[PDB]
RNA sequence: CUCCGGGGACAGUGCCAGGUGGGGAGUUUGACUGGGGCGGUACACCUGUCAAACGGUAACGCAGGUGUCCUAAGGCGAGCUCAGGGAGGACAGAAACCUCCCGUGGAGCAGAAGGGCAAAAGCUCGCUUGAUCUUGAUUUUCAGUACGAAUACAGACCGUGAAAGCGGGGCCUCACGAUCCUUCUGACCUUUUGGGUUUUAAGCAGGAGGUGUCAGAAAAGUUACCACAGGGAUAACUGGCUUGUGGCGGCCAAGCGUUCAUAGCGACGUCGCUUUUUGAUCCUUCGAUGUCGGCUCUUCCUAUCAUUGUGAAGCAGAAUUCACC
RNA sequence: ACGGGCUUGGCGGAAUCAGCGGGGAAAGAAGACCCUGUUGAGCUUGACUCUAGUCUGGCACGGUGAAGAGACAUGAUCGUU
RNA sequence: CGACUGUUUAAUUAAAACAAAGCAUCGCGAAGGCCCGCGGCGGGUGUUGACGCGAUGUGAUUUCUGCCCAGUGCUCUGAAUGUCAAAGUGAAGAAAUUCAAUGAAGCGCGGGUAAACGGCGGGAGUAACUAUGACUCUCUUAAGGUAGCCAAAUGCCUCGUCA
RNA sequence: CGGUCCUGACGUGCGAAUCGGUCGUCCGACCUGGGUAUAGGGGCGAAAGACUAAUCGAACCAUCUAGUAGCUGGUUCCCUC
RNA sequence: AGCAUG
RNA sequence: GAGCAGAGUGGCGCAGGAGCGUGCUGGGCCCAUAACCCAGAGGCGAUGGAUCGAAACCAUCCUCUGCUACCA
């Protein structure tokens, strides 16, 4: 037979996801002393829609 | 599936659009055929929790 | 059939007929290290799958019967195969048959 | 003295082993055949016939059988005679057992059929294992190859009978299987390799495990998406032979026809014609003869519906039937 | 086994024009239907033989200690596993 | 017949076929699920995290979704007799070798599951005119076709019977 | 942008798929240029076994290869027995 | 525990 | 047409040394009928053959039931 359509989706030749549009990956802040510790205040700015 | 040919899909093929066979497929089936209700612990309609 | 266990038949160490012990012959266990066999072995051994006949389509469903007569003089102790016509039902020892009795 | 945390001798990797594995690979998917397929086995064997009075001789010809069974249903010897019928005897009878008579087989001999058999080849007793070891020759199918089966001897060792003899399976015609591989049996057997001892292994001879497609490859389907080499050796359409069948027409005359076989019909039988029905065949056509209907258009046939000319009616007229050119 | 050619007859007269669709079993394409071949390919599965992958066991990487059940060097310490 | 819009065999088929929203299952909490790769601390989903990704069936709305776990699949627990490779352990033997015990997954054994693949009977008597026959007897299955619908794009008989 | 019907024209054509009238859609799952990614047992597919350079139920190019064919076709002067 | 009918 | 299944008490069925539930009949309990209880009677489709013996085995038939009768 032939190569199925789930099973060709591994490669990601036109199965991969579209990432020009999108923002940046959403994460958390990264852990050092000042969080492990005490505490850092932050402001937020704007809300976006990805 | 069912609408595809069979060198296509484990599925297609007929003269009626039906699976002609079982939809659970166990967990370990090659690539190409681990299609359908991958490993299902059970089928059907729920009932209850 | 029915055969029964003893028999006086020719003897080919004594050279004169003497009383035998009759039994069933039974086929011995494959050795594993015959020629055939360990040819064979290295044959199957490796890749290419099957490497001789196998045979499927059997046709007969009955097999000769073969006797072990021993001599039983104690310092011979020869033996022999004697081959006799296939049959489906075979005994050693059986009850004779005996005409004129009440069924 | 490991950058911080989190796991940790476990994930994991490398090599073997066991499962699972049409995801994928390779391949196979018998033959004969009144086309092939379904069916069947005429594929290996035996009996009567076909078969045309030596032998041989075909079809998916006709009627049947086989892949077994037997410690005796094998081998001797002895003694008896069977199927059936008749006449008698308490229960007892149509049929139980006893007695006499007739009884050429009309019974039986394991099985299908044919042949053969009466102080036996059958039935009953007694003893037994020639259904054992061995080299050759011949017959049957036949290529005068093999297997299978059989025949006549010869050499041992035996059984049986007083003995002559008989007997190395079944009264005869059937009842079965090569190479390679495995297994058992035999020898004060041969080799196991530079010598020797010992296990092992390989040889020689005889049995067994099987190929039924039976002179013996290891083998499931589908293709209406299909391909190639070919076949008129072989189907579907047309043409040809035939005419069961379909259609049409005769001869005979029991009866119908209120009387009256034949105005008109006409049973039981029997004789033909046509190829506008369907069958059977497979001669032409597979390097292609464009398949069913309808439309259009020409011609031909008569087995005459109407029309012209007639003959007969159970033809008064009208109408309607039968027949003729 | 439906001849243009052969046999027996009917018969036959140069060279041409416009149409026509009866026939040349007209042309195209070594029939695609059917059968044969010990020729194939696409596909399938309860065909035969394998196989990627996957599940599991052993060995090596592969260490440091403490307790439990043990074989051990008739109760017990000590050390081999 | 298909909800609709949309799509499709470029060159014989534009359709009732495909898709579609809606509906319903299945797997997975990341050392993961599905998948690619000859190969590596390789790669896609994934600049992702269950209101997500992946695998399927059906096919808007309304009204419903009947019974069957016997068959084949799928899946859940390993201690009763089971079976079961390699390695390792013990014993006999001059050794090759042989024997014995132990013994993983899988298969058996035992539950669950049909919006998993699928399946869902026959024969007789019987009401006070005939006729039907609610009713009864029986054999039988895993269950014996429920609600609905029909000579239908599904019915041989069949140009079924009535209008 | 597409391609229903006339089964019209043409069918050694204008054209190895064109022409006419009639047709479907025309604010969206819309039409389109250039750039870019996916390669042959592979891609890609709103799925027709469709498309992948006039080639697709497995493209094209060279080679193994003068592959095999129990099957079609052909096979070259004379006379004499 | 089973207990229809006129 | 070929293969194949099945004929058994009144009706539906089991099956090598004639029966089941129901039906029917007699008697009980009841005012009476059914239900309930106690008893009883009722017969291998046909033919031929293998067999000491068959309803069961083997052939031919008489019915009936189902499955195929494809490809052009
Ligand atoms: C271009 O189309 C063609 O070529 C036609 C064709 O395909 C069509 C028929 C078929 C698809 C079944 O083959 C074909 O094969 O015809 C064959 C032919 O060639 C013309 C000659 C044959 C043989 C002698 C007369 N007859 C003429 C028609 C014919 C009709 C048939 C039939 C066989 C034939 C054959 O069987 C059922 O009816
Ligand atoms: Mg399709
Ligand atoms: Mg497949
Ligand atoms: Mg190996
Ligand atoms: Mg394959
Ligand atoms: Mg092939
Ligand atoms: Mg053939
Ligand atoms: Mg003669
Ligand atoms: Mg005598
Ligand atoms: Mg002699
Ligand atoms: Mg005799
Ligand atoms: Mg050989
Ligand atoms: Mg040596
Ligand atoms: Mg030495
Ligand atoms: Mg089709
Ligand atoms: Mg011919
Ligand atoms: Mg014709
Ligand atoms: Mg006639
Ligand atoms: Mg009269
Ligand atoms: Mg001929
Ligand atoms: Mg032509
Ligand atoms: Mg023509
Ligand atoms: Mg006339
Ligand atoms: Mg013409
Ligand atoms: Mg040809
Ligand atoms: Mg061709
Ligand atoms: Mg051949
Ligand atoms: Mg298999
Ligand atoms: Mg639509
Ligand atoms: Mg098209
Ligand atoms: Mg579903
Ligand atoms: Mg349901
Ligand atoms: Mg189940
Ligand atoms: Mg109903
Ligand atoms: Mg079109
Ligand atoms: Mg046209
Ligand atoms: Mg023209
Ligand atoms: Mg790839
Ligand atoms: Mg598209
Ligand atoms: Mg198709
Ligand atoms: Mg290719
Ligand atoms: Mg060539
Ligand atoms: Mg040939
Ligand atoms: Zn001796």
């Amino acid at each position: 037979g032939r190569v199925i359509r789930g099973q060709r989706k591994g490669a990601g030749s036109v199965f991969r996801a579209h990432v020009k549009h999108r923002k940046g990956a959403a994460r958390l802040r990264a852990v050092d002393f000042a969080e492990r510790h005490g505490y850092i205040k932050g402001i937020v700015k704007d809300i976006i829609h990805d | 599936g069912v609408a595809m040919n069979p060198v296509e899909h484990p599925f297609g093929g007929g003269n009626h659009q039906h699976i002609g066979k079982p939809s659970t497929i166990r967990r370990d089936a090659p690539a190409g055929r681990k299609v359908g209700l991958i490993a299902a612990r059970r089928t059907g309609r729920l009932r209850g929790t | 059939v029915n055969v029964p266990k003893t028999r006086r038949t020719f003897c080919k160490k004594c050279g004169k007929h003497q009383p035998h012990k009759v039994t069933q012959y039974k086929k011995g266990k494959d050795s594993l290290y015959a020629q055939g066999k360990r040819r064979y072995d290295r044959k199957q051994s490796g890749y290419g799958g099957q490497t001789k006949p196998i045979f499927r389509k059997k046709a007969k469903t009955t097999k000769k019967i073969v006797l072990r007569l021993e001599c039983v003089e104690p310092n011979c102790r020869s033996k022999r195969m004697l081959a006799i016509k296939r049959c489906k039902h075979f005994e050693l020892g059986g009850d004779k048959k005996r005409k004129g009795q009440v069924i």
